[PDB]
């Protein structure tokens, strides 16, 4: 038995503040809490006042290519965005990814800290996080966030091109 | 290097069309913090006093807070500044919502429109990128409205976007500028920007924002945050519920409207209804409200969702909140569905909820005396809303007797003679003010009313109680965690106060107790508005998490310079006696700082008299309400009096 | 610029019949509509009627792992599943897999055909897919290199690229 | 190898709780064709009339049709049959959804489930794995709530399951099975499965489902598609709204329930009433049905959403289709609020909603009469709607007087005595009828009423119109492409048929005719009930897309053996004369064969008698209703008609 964690999004609550972005963003400056910048955070809130919607959409995992169709949906009499819930760092939108270099963002529920950041400034209640148990083997190529960014700029610009620039600034 | 705020400015001359990123100097933002402070000391040497509010000369300034962008919770407004058509004097005006940080992000701290663009056009920012777009397709439109029409072009659905309407446009000396749920709305400045032809500002940031003592300042974050907490587990006791709370007036929740329909003054600010909340009228009210109210949302990086979305059927929707679902009701006596449905029109407009419906009410008093005839009133139909309706669109559009009332109530008053000045009752330098008329007089709000550079007199109250509590022992018991106050003496002050006998008002407080809690609300008021934190969590509720002590750490750890509680008070002191330094300038004297003369029923001119005195020496300032050479040399502001001095508004 | 298709989901006409599953895994089955198997569909409908949850779900993209954490959405009243819209072939579930191998199954909005298949086979029209064009696609990179590096160290990217 | 059908079926022993999986013989499928065909072979040599419906020997079968899991609309329907425990009879009911293709996806065509679980369990497939869970902690539970509650434990969301509430456990004799928004209603199929300890059946499927010639399929296919677009588009003219699309009668969308509440029977099928149809009933059920209509939906593979979720308040989702929404309401002289409230009790119990009210009704009439006395029911309310609560209560735990209702109407009245089989008037082989009693005689309903093995009338009725039309043009119109019809005869009956004249019922039109109507509609469904395919679109409705002229080439490219027109309707009299043989050696014989006596005013005995005599000489049969020698041997049913002279119920 493994561990799953969910993200407990109560869309219903949001007010959309967006403070999940500031102190998300907040906490993964270099060092900590230096900067500031919602365009990094690892959360996102959908935020359309005119059509009520207001829907934190939390990054996901990376795919180097876009999808040959995209989903609009329209749900509950509300027209949403196109790929408007999908998680992934994916090259078709500024979401998830780094504002100057395009590097995959991704949500690690704040590893390390005593509890996840974005749950803990969200004052209404919006967001929570909880665990459970699963029988279900674990069969994740679990992958490095570090060797992620690696590979993506790889993919992007070179097997060669990154190995000469990183030689010429160590 | 900067920290805080980003140390550029864009200037951008409308005439020629010129853009230009400028630096900024560090001891301006030692001396004048920013956002107010730093657009007033603009204004006052770059806007001579023959500068007319439409002359191309004029500047019009969007100033982004200090602390804007920063991970503190609420300081995310935006000042902008001008010179107002109405008032002839200095206007600033505040907006909410996610414009400043937006332009923080971008990496700006202000943006000076001189000059007038010949077409319309609008400014579309992006980082470095910043440049002029023809918005000619986008005459007449709804601010709201042009915001989404532009961000479907741009192709910018994050971009923030402040905006005007046809209003604006039509230079409405009450013209507001409109940016998803919130509003710069007095002062004219939306007519101020229609007129150099400017349509909107649409700014896109993504750059990052630092401050230089990190865990310092997400420490006193966190310290607000649960400070937030205990405050919302624990409300100011005894008292009405919207007077209780954190945030701007919570008039979008749920309270009791009763305390509201019978203290506001309906109309013109006339008439006042002792008994109008009746069970039938707060049900229907509760109902609208509930069928309208699509949800409560928030400011930037803020909990309180003070705002709201308002959705009436057949209708756009909107966003509101604070005392503008009231005005346009009282204005019209009408129900909550009209008013909720009217300050829609108003809002894509582009109107101060304010003063509009004052002016219409005003309008109306005039055509009921016989000052206007019908005539005035080209297909004017019979029902009293589709009369208001009506009036507005002549209004926005500056049609017939519309072009006038345009004006404000006293350039119309003035212009339409025949004793209508007399209707304009509610005005203090040419600028309506909260439809209130109190009985017994107030020496607080006496003070407050004829000083506030705002003019406006929910923009400088705040810190202190308006009312005493009956018993000593809610006295005790509220001054006892009491952190906020300068000094210990204003809780003794409130344990005197009481509601009758010889410690009561208008003779308790005394003139100089007045004159301290005065000088404290509008000192916190004017440090707000510096650093771009809402007065929602700060000079404006009971107990705030923003005080005179903790500002200063905040200052300190977030921009790098070095600020104590002394420093700070003077600094405040030093912009706000410089933008009085400013309104002197343009003719303003003691004169011009008398509230209405119907304001109160009871009047008492030799404690008004002692009061302004006292008041104007405790500010540093001549008998005449002018800063005196002395208190401008302390306040490192020696050049403003040898200025003055050398105009002959001072003697040498 | 280059062109890009818009599958729009109408969940608000969908009545939960799962015909589109039907029709999807009939065509690309092989042979040709030699059978069919809704677990084989590039599209799947999210169904729940007691929760009023009609949803169809196309195919996305691969992932070699699941996300640290699950989102579950609740949004007008509604409690949604967990990772209840997410479009992508991951190891957390039996979705958008072969039934049998295990393998990762992608739309292509049935590359070759005048229709795709969903769409006609949706005669309650909820299914509706559209195209536009917009404006196709090194400083970026090097910016990214000085941002790992300040992470994780210097000595850590060099053996990483090496690796 | 095998198409369209998997070939495989599952052997369940509940007593030795053993599990087999056993291949069918190709043969029974060029024979019977499938599901309810092959269900009427296996029940045939395997359960001898000897057998009681609470005797382990009994089978209770599951059969998914053989166009089941095939692109083919509609058809998604699963079989259950077994020997009913009311009308001592053999008992198959269906039931849409989404159980059957899912059956069909894990790898069987039918599940045969023999003798009886001591404790209360379920059972599990999911393709090749199956297994007999415990269900001891299900007890008592809804359907619907049980099958939510399994899919949470088994942590399968995308299982199907068919499952029976309390009322199925306390063996109730119209207890039925659940699943979504698909019910196996009438027989007491219900009570066989709980008497067995079978508290749910759980399938999931993901197995492929081949067919023997794809592209000539899905071309089939698409022209069934087609053809509903094109049907869609012209309705039935002239025909009142529910009488003139596909699908099951549109009862959850808006109609004119006009004809529906002053045709149908209220009350226990007696009160008539002609004018009750007002504008304020009108506008309050319109007013119910708004609030509690949610969202109509499909059953498998299917554009009609004959269904509904049924949402009131206080109370659990649950889903309904067609006459459910009425009877409840009838029975009680209610509103359809009450309706609605109570058919969710009822359908989370797993009752007959068409037979519970007619047996709640009859209670309260027999109470009224004095037959009954208060003593028979402890605590009964006064309120009505509140006394149908309680009653429906006592009934699904056979409580008291419960226990002998749970009977159903007529073994209730034998057990009552006193005159109490008077009021069991609705009656036919034991069985409820629709509360539905007309004035003139019909011949085509007196035959369908007395033949029908279903023993219910909606079942069995659907190709030829209810009604002609008084103009001719209308039926030259209507007969101009009636492409459905097996020879153009019924073209020409139709166009003679008038409302009035000589020409009109009940001696128009004539005996042979009628004979051959019923012969026509009773095969449409008997093919629909065995290749799985929905009546929605095929034998229910006029003008179906499936008819007897395409279904021959259905069978063939999907299930890849030789069918042709006649080979087909063969078929169809196979099993048919198959299952009526099996209810012949159970002991029906033509004396049960009659409609209820008040069932029509207006009675002709002589017309009565050559219609049936007339129709069981073109079925041939005897003038006893059984099957002869000759029509068995070719047939193909020798072997019956062996046994049949074996036991002495044909002579040598
Ligand atoms: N810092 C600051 N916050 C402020 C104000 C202000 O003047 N300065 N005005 C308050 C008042 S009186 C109102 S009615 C609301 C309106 O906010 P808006 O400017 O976004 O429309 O802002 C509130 N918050
Ligand atoms: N168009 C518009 N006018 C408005 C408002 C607003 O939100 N929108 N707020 C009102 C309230 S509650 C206040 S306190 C002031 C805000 O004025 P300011 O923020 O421009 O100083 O104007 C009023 N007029
Ligand atoms: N093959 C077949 N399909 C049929 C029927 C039938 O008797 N045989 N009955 C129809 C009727 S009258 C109704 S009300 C619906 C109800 O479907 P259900 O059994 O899933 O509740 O099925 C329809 N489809
Ligand atoms: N509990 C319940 N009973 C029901 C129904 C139903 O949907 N639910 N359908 C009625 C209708 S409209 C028909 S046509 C038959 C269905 O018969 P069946 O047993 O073959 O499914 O039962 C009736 N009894
Ligand atoms: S953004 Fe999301 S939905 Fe759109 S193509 Fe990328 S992975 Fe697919
Ligand atoms: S849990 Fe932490 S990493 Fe995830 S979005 Fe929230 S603040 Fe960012
Ligand atoms: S902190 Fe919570 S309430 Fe605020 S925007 Fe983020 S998710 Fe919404
Ligand atoms: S406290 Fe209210 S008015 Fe102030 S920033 Fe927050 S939401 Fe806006
Ligand atoms: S075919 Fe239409 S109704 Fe059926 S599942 Fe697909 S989108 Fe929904
Ligand atoms: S299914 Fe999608 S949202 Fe869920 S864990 Fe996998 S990648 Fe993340
Ligand atoms: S668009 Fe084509 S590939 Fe995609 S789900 Fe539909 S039929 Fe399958
Ligand atoms: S025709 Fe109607 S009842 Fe039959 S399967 Fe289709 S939607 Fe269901
Ligand atoms: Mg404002
Ligand atoms: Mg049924
Ligand atoms: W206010
Ligand atoms: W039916
Ligand atoms: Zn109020
Ligand atoms: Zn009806």
């Amino acid at each position: 038995k493994r561990i799953v964690k969910t993200i407990n999004i109560d869309a219903d609550k949001c007010n959309g503040c967006r403070a999940c972005e500031v102190i998300c963003s907040a906490f993964h400056a270099m060092p900590p809490y230096s900067s500031n910048n919602p365009a990094r955070s690892r959360v996102r809130v959908v935020r359309d006042p005119l059509r009520d919607i207001y829907v934190p959409l939390y990054a996901g995992e990376y795919t180097e290519s876009e999808c040959i169709g995209r989903d609009k949906f329209i749900i509950d009499g509300k027209e949403y965005d196109e790929c408007g819930f999908c998680r992934a760092s994916c090259p078709s939108r500024d979401l998830f990814r780094e504002p100057d270099s395009g590097l995959p963002l991704k949500c690690d529920l704040c590893d390390g800290e005593p509890e996840p950041l974005c749950v803990k400034w969200c004052l209404v209640g919006a967001l929570s996080v909880t665990e459970r148990e699963v029988e279900e083997p674990d069969e994740s190529v679990k992958r490095t966030e570090m060797e992620i960014g690696l590979e993506s700029l790889i993919s992007r610009f070179g097997a060669d091109v990154v190995a000469d620039t990183v030689e010429q600034l160590t | 290097m900067r920290y805080a705020e980003t140390g550029y400015v864009l200037e951008v001359d409308l005439t020629k069309g010129s853009i230009e990123r400028v630096a900024t100097d560090p001891r301006d933002t030692e001396l004048y913090l920013g956002g107010l402070g730093t657009n007033a000391k603009i204004l006052w040497d770059r806007v001579p006093p023959e500068v007319e509010p439409f002359s191309p000369e004029n500047l019009l300034i969007f100033a982004a807070g200090l602390l804007c962008g920063t991970p503190a919770t609420g300081c995310n407004r935006t000042i902008v500044s001008t010179v107002s058509p109405q008032t002839k004097l200095m206007a600033f005006s505040m907006m909410g919502g996610f414009w400043a940080p937006e332009l923080k992000y971008a990496g700006y701290d202000k943006i000076i429109f001189r000059g007038k663009s010949p077409e319309l056009v609008y400014l579309y920012i992006n980082n470095d990128k910043v440049e002029i777009r023809d918005a000619s397709h986008l005459k007449g439109k709804g601010a709201i409205e042009t915001a989404e029409i532009i961000k479907k072009e741009l192709n910018e659905p994050r971009a923030q976007v402040a905006a005007i309407g046809k209003a604006g446009e039509n230079r409405v000396f009450y013209a507001s500028i409109e940016q998803g749920r919130s509003s710069a709305s007095r002062g004219g400045i939306g007519a101020v920007m229609g007129d150099k032809g400017l349509k909107a500002v649409v700014v896109r940031g993504t750059k990052d924002l630092c401050v230089a003592k990190p865990e310092e300042y997400i420490g006193l974050c966190n310290e607000v945050l649960d400070y937030i907490k205990h405050r919302e587990e624990n409300p100011i006791p005894d008292v009405m519920p919207i007077l209780a709370g954190l945030g701007s007036p919570q008039e979008m929740k749920v309270h009791d409207e009763k305390w509201h329909t019978e203290n506001f003054n309906w109309g013109n600010a006339r008439t006042r209804r002792k008994d109008f909340w009746t069970d039938e009228v707060s049900h229907a009210w509760e109902k609208t409200m509930d069928k309208a109210r699509t949800r409560l949302i928030s400011c930037y990086n803020c909990p309180m969702k003070c705002g709201a979305t308002i959705s009436m059927e057949g209708l756009p929707t909107y966003m509101m909140k604070c005392f503008t679902k009231l005005t346009y009701t009282m204005a019209a006596y009408s129900d909550l569905d009209f008013g909720l449905r009217i300050a829609q029109k108003a809002t894509e407009y582009g109107l101060d909820g304010f003063s509009a419906p004052q002016v219409m009410a005003f309008a109306f008093e005039l055509l009921e005396k016989g000052i206007l005839k019908d005539s005035d009133f080209p297909g004017l139909p019979e029902g009293n809303e589709e009369r208001f309706f009506y009036l507005l669109d002549k209004i926005v559009n500056r049609d017939g007797i519309g072009d006038i009332l345009a004006n404000g109530t006293y350039w119309a008053a003035q212009e339409i003679g025949n004793g209508a000045e007399d209707y304009a009752h509610n005005n203090i330098k040419k600028h309506e003010q909260l439809p209130l008329k109190l009985s017994m007089l107030n020496p607080i709000y006496y003070l407050m009313y004829c000083t506030g550079e705002k003019i406006n007199i929910t923009q400088i109250e705040g810190q202190f109680p308006q009312a005493p509590y009956p018993k000593l022992e809610q006295r005790e018991a509220f001054v006892e965690d009491w952190i906020q106050v300068p000094d210990e003496k204003f809780k003794k002050i409130f344990l005197e106060w009481e509601p009758r006998g010889e410690k009561s008002m208008p003779n308790f407080p005394t003139v100089d107790m007045c004159c301290d809690i005065v000088d404290w609300q509008e000192m916190m008021h004017y440090i707000d508005d510096a650093l771009g934190q809402c007065a929602g969590l700060s000079s404006f509720p009971l107990k705030p998490p923003y005080h005179i002590h903790n500002y200063p750490k905040f200052i300190a750890a977030g921009a790098g310079i070095e600020m104590d509680t002394e420093k700070l008070k003077k600094a405040a002191k030093r912009y706000r006696t410089l933008v009085r330094a400013f309104n002197i300038r343009r003719g303003m004297r003691r004169v011009d700082e008398q509230p209405p003369a119907n304001h109160w029923k009871n009047r008492f001119p030799e404690l008004e008299k002692e009061l302004l005195d006292s008041y104007y020496k405790l500010k540093g300032w001549n008998d005449d309400g002018i800063p005196t050479k002395e208190t401008l040399d302390d306040l490192g502001l020696g050049y403003v009096g040898d200025e003055f001095i050398k105009r002959g508004i001072l003697s040498a």
